[PDB]
RNA sequence: AAAAUGACA
RNA sequence: UUGAGCCUUGAUGUGUAGGAUAGGUGGGAGGCUUUGAAGUGUGGACGCCAGUCUGCAUGGAGCCGACCUUGAAAUACCACC
RNA sequence: CGGCCGCAAGGUUAAAACUCAAAUGAAUUGACGGGGGCCCGCACAAGCGGUGGAGCAUGUGGUUUAAUUCGAUGCAACGCG
RNA sequence: CGCGGGGUUGAGCAGCCUGGUAGCUCGUCGGGCUCAUAACCCGAAGAUCGUCGGUUCAAAUCCGGCCCCCGCAACCA
């Protein structure tokens, strides 16, 4: 309820899976829909599609707070990055900009090591 | 609040549940469990006071009017769709149907005209002047229009009968005890009109149903009755899960803890016995050793019904090759063509909504109703087994379970090979004594599915075979369907019944009839 | 990393803020330190970059073109 | 195929109608070298088609191919390691070649009679959307869209 | 993704 | 702030068949309207979204009830809840 | 082994008996790489028809017999001399 | 010859848990893949459930008797 009407979309997309977390400004949560939850269990939630999926059905959810200006916070890698954009347009939200933030340490924390 | 005080009762030569004992009142909703076979329906029969247990008391409400869904969905075919209604409330319809022996009986007595002077009376107090009125308003609002009020009770799908037969229960009612309410499975857009209907309204409710995910999104208790009586568990299904599974656990943890705890007692006493410095020791704990006392383990009433359809004759080229039914009863056709072939696949899993006419459309296949015009023809070598939807036609003639089973049989001993497949199915000898008439649900349709590995058909029709079974019979039937090397087509509603085995999923709707998708996982993603 | 460009997008085309940092840091900082894995590898890379330079000199052949 | 190109293979039209699709059909369902019979059977599922259809040769068959013939087809994609099919678009040379295919594939089941029969009511049922043959065409575009997560 | 081995003259 | 109990007041409530969103109990057919109406324009809240509803001035004093399809009779009113 | 150093792990100085006619460095020609590039062949891909299942002819392994004559036995032996 | 625990396919094990389906992992055999052996894929074979009797329609299961094996006990001034 309380009828939102300019939101923000943080768009979390990462190597494995696509999240997308639609809230109001000041960062209190009102819908989310993933990837992976679409029924694209394994590989697939790793896919570009897998992302646009997710975007639509985060559309659904949210709709009845009726918000008409989203504010796209985009973070991560991942090929689910650019195709869940596309897919907040095709669902008529007026994305007002795009964000990127994206935790880039200043050689912080030391990385893992583990791949061969 | 209505409370069972020490409740038991002997069918048979075994007790069924012994000395139950449990209270039921507010605005909860005990939905019960228990594998079929144990109970549940005969407990519901014991709340409802129509049968009275061989030993406790019901304790009833004074005047709460206990009002009850039962299990049969088609024990009511003569009485009209506005006849049941009306017919719910007992008191009413038990003085509507006296009153009616006025316009018949052309003689009155002195006595007589008292009895229809007070009779009236009664009537005109418990409402006879809106005893109609009240019921077609009901009947519009649970999604029955008004073109099928006066209509008998046969000519109504059952997942429509079951829409009526609810509404039978809704006559100022507290102390709802519904039996099995899905079955003749309903889409699934019923069952969620269902289950908003019943978690809306406010009342003391008891379900028996099987369906997880129904009694999940509806109820709050769980009163299963699985080892010897009926144990309440504060949970929708799977806090109950969880807790009769830990339970049960903690139950052989807890006695493998003595199992072991007497070992090596037992070892202690074994070695340092005659020993003259520890015999005062050994005979110490010997005597601890037999004041243990071990809590017993019971059997669980659900088990896994073997069941495997054999194959008498293989055929080889195809065998449904239908061209065109056009089968209509009162309205337009339900389909018109439906032109199809077979080729010995699997399944082709029919399904729609409620009251498209997937039953009259197998009833038309197997023949037992021929279409307007048109040709279906089977395979000359062809051997059809049928599983209707509904089975009373069957279970008649006061028959032993022995006896029903031994009319079918091929080339078989009187005493084996027909007592061995019951035996594989949940019945012993204390069980192939009792009438066939008298089993309930899920042991009839056991029943049916014994018939059916007796005969050994080449093609299964098997119209709705998941309706009563235990939901470990469901799975069991499942395998059992899977390893068949047949031919069979089947219209459950179920999801991951059709998702778990179909092929050639078959859709049918007032317009259009789609065919094989694939999985029909491959269907639904593209719907 | 921001575009604003108020009125007239409709179509983000943001690629002069995607070749910025996204390719670069981030999917090279999740592991490979070593300490003396980027010195060599860095000894490496332009041992080849000035390797172009001999076939930027290597412009006189004939080749038969 | 590895290296040269091949134009086409000419192929001369039917001499009942000149048809250069009705020829190929001919060949696509003769089997076992005789196109005598082959020709035989055609020529009558159609005189026999027409007279259901009420016009001689295109609304009779080409509108009967018409219906058949796939859009997308499904084929396998193995990158490096990959297991996933993907759906294709096929080249319109291939879509005439795969409903002819398909339509003798789904005319020599439906065992009742003659192939001439056989033919005749495959093709006139499959006219209007309705046949065995034009069903094929609904499973391919199926599996052609139910899988679209990979392009 | 998995792929180990082959007595001397 | 959130529960439960009580007192007072105000809102509150269809069919199947309709001029109409009729709780019974039946008393009754003549009250009700100008200690300003019939209907006009201004909107609160509720809303088997058609309508009730009430603050509101002006406009100035007709409407209702009966018959009526109907299981029932109509905020003609009141008491009892 | 001995000496020195060290909390310890050990460091440092430093042999012999016995055994082999070799061990090693750079480079050359081939072969090979689950190294790279280019190209070809019904090699794969797209298709059509088969073998492997059944009966029978025939060849070969074995087993048997007095003898079941000798030879061929990856591709390139097995409707072979 | 006093007390316990066991005997199921070539080997190690369930099922005996209140009676109605002879099963798991290795292994054996016949094909396939390979230059060839292993690995891997397909198909298959077996046992008197120690023996002998007993109620049961039906026993690996419940009961009685016997055989075989593996453990323990057979005490102190
Ligand atoms: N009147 C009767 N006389 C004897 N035995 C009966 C009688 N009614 C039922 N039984 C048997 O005793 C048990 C009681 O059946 P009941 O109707 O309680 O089953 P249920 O557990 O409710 O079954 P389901 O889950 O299929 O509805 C069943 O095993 C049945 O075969
Ligand atoms: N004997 C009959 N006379 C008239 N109408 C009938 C008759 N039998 C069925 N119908 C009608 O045909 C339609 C479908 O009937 P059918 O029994 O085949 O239902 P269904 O789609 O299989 O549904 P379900 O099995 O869930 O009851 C319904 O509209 C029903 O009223
Ligand atoms: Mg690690
Ligand atoms: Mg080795
Ligand atoms: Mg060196
Ligand atoms: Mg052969
Ligand atoms: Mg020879
Ligand atoms: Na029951
Ligand atoms: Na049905």
């Amino acid at each position: 309820r309380k009828q939102v009407s300019d939101g923000v979309a943080h768009i979390h997309a990462s190597f494995n899976n696509t999240i997308v977390t639609i809230t109001d400004r000041q960062g209190n949560a009102l819908g989310w829909a993933t990837a992976g939850g679409s029924g694209f269990r394994g590989s697939r939630k790793s896919t570009p599609f897998a992302a646009q999926v997710a975007a639509e059905r985060c559309a659904d959810a949210v709709k009845e707070y009726g918000i008409k200006n989203l504010e796209v916070m985009v973070k991560g890698p991942g090929p689910g990055r650019e195709s869940t954009i596309r897919a907040l347009n095709a669902a008529g939200f007026r994305i007002t900009n795009i964000t990127d933030v994206t935790p880039i340490p200043h050689n912080g924390c030391r990385p893992p090591k583990k791949r061969r | 609040m209505l409370v069972s005080s020490n409740v038991t009762m002997q069918f048979g030569s075994k007790p069924l549940f012994e000395n139950i004992s449990v209270k039921f009142g507010g605005g909860n909703r005990y939905g019960l469990i228990g594998a079929n076979g144990s109970g549940k329906s005969t407990f519901m029969k014991i709340l409802g006071g129509d049968l009275e247990p061989t030993l406790g008391n019901v304790s009833l409400d004074p005047n709460e009017r206990i009002g009850k869904l039962r299990q049969d969905q088609f024990a009511f075919e003569e009485f009209t769709v506005l006849d049941t209604v009306i017919m719910g409330h007992k008191e009413l319809w038990e003085v509507k149907q006296e009153r009616d022996r006025i316009y018949a009986l052309p003689e009155m007595s002195e006595e007589d005209g008292y009895k229809v002077a007070d009779l009236e009376v009664k009537y005109g107090e418990m409402d006879g002047y809106s005893a109609e009125a009240r019921a077609g308003e009901l009947l519009l609002g649970v999604g029955i229009p008004v073109e099928q009020h006066y209509g008998p009770m046969s000519e109504v799908a059952p997942g429509w009968k079951l829409r009526v037969l609810l509404a039978q229960a809704l006559f100022a009612d507290p102390d709802i005890l519904l039996l099995d309410q899905p079955t003749n499975n309903l889409d699934i857009d019923t069952i969620r009109w269902l289950e908003q209907v019943l978690n809306e309204r406010d009342s003391t409710m008891i379900i028996i149903s099987h369906d997880r995910h129904f009694l999940n999104m509806v109820c709050t208790h769980m009163a299963d009755l699985d080892y010897g009586e009926l144990r309440v568990y504060p949970g929708n299904y799977d806090e109950y899960m969880t807790a009769a599974t830990q339970a049960r656990e903690r139950l052989l943890a807890d006695n493998a803890k003595k199992k072991a705890q007497i070992a090596e007692l037992q070892s202690f006493v074994s070695r340092f016995s005659a020993n003259a410095s520890k015999s005062r020791q050994a005979t110490s704990r010997a005597r601890q050793i037999d004041k243990i006392k071990l809590e017993e383990v019971k059997a669980s009433s659900r088990q896994n019904p073997f069941i495997r359809f054999e194959q008498d004759k293989k055929l080889f080229r195809n065998a449904l090759e239908v061209e065109g039914l056009t089968k209509g009863f009162d309205n337009g056709p339900l389909f018109k063509n439906l032109n199809l072939l077979l080729e010995v696949g699997e399944k082709l899993a029919v399904l729609g909504t409620n009251g498209v006419g997937k039953s009259t459309l197998l009833k038309t296949l197997v023949g037992d109703l021929q279409p307007d015009s048109g040709t279906v023809k089977w395979s000359e070598n062809a051997r059809i087994g049928y599983y209707a939807q509904d089975h009373e036609y069957e279970f008649e003639n006061d028959l032993t379970v022995f006896e029903w089973m031994s009319q079918w049989k091929q080339e078989g001993d009187d005493e084996q090979a027909v007592r061995s497949i019951l035996g594989r199915l949940l019945f012993s000898q204390d069980d192939i004594k009792k009438p066939a008439k008298v089993l309930s649900g899920g042991e009839k349709g056991r029943m049916l599915f014994g018939k059916l590995m007796m005969q050994k058909p080449n093609i299964l029709i098997m119209d709705q075979p998941t309706n009563h079974l235990d939901m470990e019979s469901i799975e069991s039937l499942n395998m059992a369907l899977e390893l068949y090397q047949g031919t069979l087509i089947f219209v459950s509603h179920d999801r991951e019944f059709v998702s778990s085995l179909a092929t050639r999923i078959l859709e049918i709707t007032p317009e259009r009839v789609i065919d094989f998708s694939g999985n029909y996982e491959d269907y639904l993603r593209s719907k | 990393i921001k575009v604003r460009e108020n009125e007239p997008f409709d179509v983000a085309l943001r690629r002069f803020k995607r070749s910025c940092e996204k390719a670069g840091v981030l999917a090279e900082v999740r592991r490979r330190e070593f300490y003396e894995k980027p010195t060599t590898e860095r000894k490496r890379a332009k041992a080849s970059a000035v390797k172009r330079h001999a076939k930027k000199l290597a412009r006189e052949n004939a080749r038969r073109t | 195929p590895r290296r040269r190109v091949i134009g086409q293979r000419k192929i001369l039209p039917d001499p009942k109608f000149g048809s250069e699709l009705l020829a190929k059909f001919v060949n696509i369902l003769m089997v076992d070298g005789k196109k005598s019979t082959a020709e035989s059977i055609v020529y009558s599922a159609l005189e026999t088609l027409a007279q259901r259809s009420g016009k001689s040769e295109l609304e009779a068959f080409e509108v009967a191919l018409e219906n058949v013939r796939p859009t997308v087809e499904v084929k396998s994609r193995r990158v490096g390691g990959s297991t996933y099919q993907v759906p294709v678009e096929v080249r319109p040379v291939r879509r005439n070649a795969l409903a002819m295919r398909w339509i003798v594939e789904a005319a020599r089941k439906r065992g009742d009679k003659s192939m001439a029969l056989r033919l005749a009511n495959e093709l006139s049922d499959a006219a209007e959307n309705k046949g065995t043959a034009v069903k094929k065409r609904e499973d391919v575009h199926r599996m052609a869209e139910a899988n679209k997560a990979f392009a």
